[PDB]
């Protein structure tokens, strides 16, 4: 009575992993030739945001199993490694350093911080050396026991000059999926992290993503839309971290207020590196500001969201972070050539029951990006002063009776992107279908 | 509606949207090799065979060209005999599809055997 | 002082190996085989 009738082009999918590629908003850069993020050799985005809504259909997501995280976290390491390759290797830099302090008569926090130093650097000739005076930081040199100092890297890694024409500004990146695939979108406000979004829609290619590297906080990111939103995986576990998204930003100012000087020395036949030569004016601490009353009002929204499903009749105690590396302890971020380390003990000294603010900031030169013992990038110094202004969007916490300790955590860079990929998943389109009908 | 516009709709209502489903399939000449050029090369490849492997299957199933065509193999009613006049324009494609999913492998080999083996001989048998 | 077939086979040796610093060297004692070293003419 009924025979099998085939159907082609049926709107049905499954869930699958696939390769996925760049999409840039086409601009006229032509200045730093290419940045770290290869915006050049990327396809220009269609300026038609075709965003097709899906009616009366639901789908449970999981922000904790997005393979899009693992694809992109592979790529960010790899692009970083790819651009870092063709520049100068500072192999002969690892020498014995005669050093002393730079401003020996100083009372401030910057006392004993910058260190004048001395070399015997190999020139471009084979049998000619050179005594070189330079400046370094506390967080770059190690004593040996004008006591002899030595850099950090030589314990573990090697050194690459960081190509002093490229930039580091995080370009917004779109991700177009290939044909025969689609990217779902949740669009549900107050989404849990794992649940059936009713208001789904889909696109070919996601919105802008700025791949910024940050610890303890989420600079420059995407806002929320309704309120403070809490996400985590196992709220009853102490191993899972805490994802916080804020409905409003905080304008952070940050600066490195020193008028500097960069010198250059040919050390090989073409190898000429740049170093922190001299400081004009006099030595000033680098710091960051924040509106205190705005931030308390911001933090007052947080604890209300906390006490909803956790610790109603229980005090909420914030503590400073525990310890370990600086990347897992303090706020760390690049801001266009400099790698800041701002102490954040003055933001987690607070409890609850039932006129600005200044953070001191350190900077380094030798960076171990993504915990890869074996690689160490030497950033070049920057002339002039730095005037970084940024928003804030997120917060990374962890939980340590009727007492609760929330310490600020971080470490994994992949948690930065789950804050940007929870709205999406990858589906494989299936244009087949077989039904019984009345025809033979 | 649009591409995947009738996703949670009636199968008869979503019967008349197949062209938009098929147009929105499959650039930059002179690629380099570095990082993104690998993925764009991979983007070109995966669009081909995922377009093509089922395009083989319609020639396997004799339903060459875009046709909502029907076969000559009867529907086995052991495969969830549920009101096939009624339910055919009630639920969705989607939720109905995973119901079929336990037996689709059994169907397909019979599809390439029913009219594709037998009824593709017999026109040669009358070709005299 | 060995009578067997392994006599004169393993050779204690000495170096001046460059360390991780540029201007620091290091005397290193190691062991090698007959089929790895060649005389030059504690030779
Ligand atoms: C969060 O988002 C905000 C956006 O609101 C980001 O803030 C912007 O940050 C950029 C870079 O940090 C900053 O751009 C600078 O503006 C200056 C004033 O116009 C420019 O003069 C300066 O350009 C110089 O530096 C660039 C990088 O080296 C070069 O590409 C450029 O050619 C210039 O370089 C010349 O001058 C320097 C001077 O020392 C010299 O050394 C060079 O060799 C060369 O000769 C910057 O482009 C924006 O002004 C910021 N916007 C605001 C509103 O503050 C913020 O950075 C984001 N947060 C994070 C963490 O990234
Ligand atoms: C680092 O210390 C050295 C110590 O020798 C400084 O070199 C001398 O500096 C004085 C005044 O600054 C000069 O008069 C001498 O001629 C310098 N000696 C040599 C051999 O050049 C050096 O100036 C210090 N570095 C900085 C940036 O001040
Ligand atoms: C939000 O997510 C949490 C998990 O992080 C869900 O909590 C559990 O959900 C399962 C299945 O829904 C239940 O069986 C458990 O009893 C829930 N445990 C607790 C402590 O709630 C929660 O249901 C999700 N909420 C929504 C609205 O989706
Ligand atoms: C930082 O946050 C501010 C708000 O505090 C953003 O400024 C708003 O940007 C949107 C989008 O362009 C505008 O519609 C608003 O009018 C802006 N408000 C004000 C007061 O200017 C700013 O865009 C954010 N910048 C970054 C880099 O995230
Ligand atoms: C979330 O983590 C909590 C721990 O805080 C887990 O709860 C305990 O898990 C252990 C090992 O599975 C059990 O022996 C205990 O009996 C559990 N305690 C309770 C009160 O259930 C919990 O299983 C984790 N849940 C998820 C979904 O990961
Ligand atoms: C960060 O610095 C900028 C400028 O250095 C501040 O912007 C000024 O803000 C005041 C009041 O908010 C305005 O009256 C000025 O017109 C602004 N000037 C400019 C050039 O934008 C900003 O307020 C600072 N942020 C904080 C939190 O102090
Ligand atoms: C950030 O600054 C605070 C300033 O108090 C530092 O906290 C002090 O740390 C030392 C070293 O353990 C203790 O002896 C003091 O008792 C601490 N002060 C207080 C008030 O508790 C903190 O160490 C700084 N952050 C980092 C990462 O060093
Ligand atoms: C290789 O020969 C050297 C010859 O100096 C040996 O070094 C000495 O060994 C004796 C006993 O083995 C020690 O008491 C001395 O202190 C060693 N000298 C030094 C400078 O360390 C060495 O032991 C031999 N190698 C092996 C594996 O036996
Ligand atoms: C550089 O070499 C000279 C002579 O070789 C030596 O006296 C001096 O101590 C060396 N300085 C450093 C910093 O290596
Ligand atoms: C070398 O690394 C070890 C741990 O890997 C550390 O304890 C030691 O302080 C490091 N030495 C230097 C000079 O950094
Ligand atoms: C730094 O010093 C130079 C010296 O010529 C001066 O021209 C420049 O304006 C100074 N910059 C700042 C920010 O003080
Ligand atoms: C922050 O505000 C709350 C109430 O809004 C108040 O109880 C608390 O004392 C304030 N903290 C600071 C440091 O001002
Ligand atoms: C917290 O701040 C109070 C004053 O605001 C100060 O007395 C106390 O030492 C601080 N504690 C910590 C752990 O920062
Ligand atoms: C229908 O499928 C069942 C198994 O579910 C099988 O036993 C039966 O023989 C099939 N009917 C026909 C006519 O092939
Ligand atoms: C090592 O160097 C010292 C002094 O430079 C020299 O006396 C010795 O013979 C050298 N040994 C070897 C094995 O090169």
């Amino acid at each position: 009575n009924l025979w099998v009738t085939v159907y082609y082009g049926v709107p049905v999918w499954k869930d699958a992993e696939t390769t996925l590629f760049c999409a840039s908003d086409a601009k006229a850069y032509e200045t730093e030739k290419h940045n770290v993020w290869a915006t050049h050799e990327c396809v220009p985005t269609d300026p038609n945001p075709q965003e097709i809504h899906l009616e009366n259909v639901t789908e449970e997501f999981n922000m904790w199993k997005n393979n899009m995280v693992e694809q992109m976290h592979t790529d960010i390491i790899e692009l970083w490694d790819q651009s870092l390759k063709p520049c100068v290797k500072l192999t002969p830099l690892c020498v014995t350093l005669q050093c002393t302090n730079y401003a020996p008569k100083l009372r401030s926090m910057m006392r004993g911080e910058i260190k004048n130093c001395s070399f015997n650097m190999t020139t471009e000739l084979r049998d000619k050396k050179q005594k070189v005076y330079s400046l370094f930081y506390r967080l770059d040199v190690v004593q040996i026991n004008n006591k002899e100092y030595r850099l950090i890297n030589c314990n573990t890694s090697a050194i690459t000059q960081a190509c002093p024409k490229v930039s580091f500004e995080p370009i917004p990146i779109h991700y177009c999926a290939p044909a025969g695939f689609a990217i779902l979108k949740c669009k549900d406000k107050k989404f849990n992290g794992t649940g059936p979004c009713p208001s789904v829609s889909t696109v070919q290619c996601t919105h802008g993503i700025k791949p910024v590297v940050s610890t303890q906080l989420l600079l420059n990111g995407s806002l929320a839309e309704e309120e403070v939103i809490i996400r985590s995986e196992n709220i009853t576990n102490n191993a899972k971290n805490i994802l916080v998204q804020l409905n409003t930003p905080v304008q952070i100012n940050c600066t490195r207020p020193n008028n500097n000087t960069v010198k250059s020395i040919r050390i090989g036949p073409g190898q000429a590196f740049y170093y922190f030569g001299d400081v004009l004016g006099d030595v000033r601490m680098a710091h960051c500001n924040i509106s205190k009353a705005t931030w308390n009002e911001t933090l007052g929204k947080v604890v209300k969201q906390l006490r909803k499903h956790f610790g109603n009749n229980t005090i909420i105690r914030f503590a400073q972070s525990s310890g370990g590396d600086l990347e897992v302890t303090t706020h760390s971020f690049n801001c266009g050539g400099e790698f800041f380390y701002c102490n954040t003990s003055g933001l987690f000294n607070s409890t609850w029951i039932s006129d600005s603010l200044i953070l001191p900031c350190r900077i380094k030169q030798i960076i171990n990006m993504w915990q890869r013992i074996g690689q160490a990038m030497y950033a070049p110094p920057i002339q002039g002063v730095i005037r970084c202004v940024s928003n804030i969007t997120g917060l990374i916490l962890t939980r340590d009776s009727t007492t609760e300790t929330f310490r600020p955590g971080g470490g994994d860079m992949r948690d930065n992107w789950r804050s940007e990929l929870y709205k999406y998943k990858v589906v494989k389109i299936e244009p087949l279908g077989v039904a019984p009908t009345r025809c033979k | 509606l649009g591409f995947l516009g009738a996703a949670g709709s009636t199968m008869g209502a979503a019967s008349m949207t197949l062209t938009v489903q098929a147009r929105n399939l499959l650039q930059q000449h002179l690629l380099k090799l570095t990082v993104w050029g690998i993925k764009q090369l991979q983007a070109r490849v995966l669009a081909v065979e995922h377009y093509l492997r089922d395009q083989q299957l319609l020639g396997i199933w004799g339903c060459s060209g875009k046709l909502i065509c029907c076969t000559n193999v009867p529907w086995n009613s052991s495969w969830s005999n549920r009101n096939l006049s009624e339910i055919w324009d009630n639920m969705t494609w989607l939720q109905w599809d995973k119901e079929i999913s336990n037996y689709t492998q059994i169907i397909y080999g019979l599809l390439e055997e029913s009219q594709n083996q037998q009824e593709k001989n017999e026109q040669d048998l009358l070709a005299l």
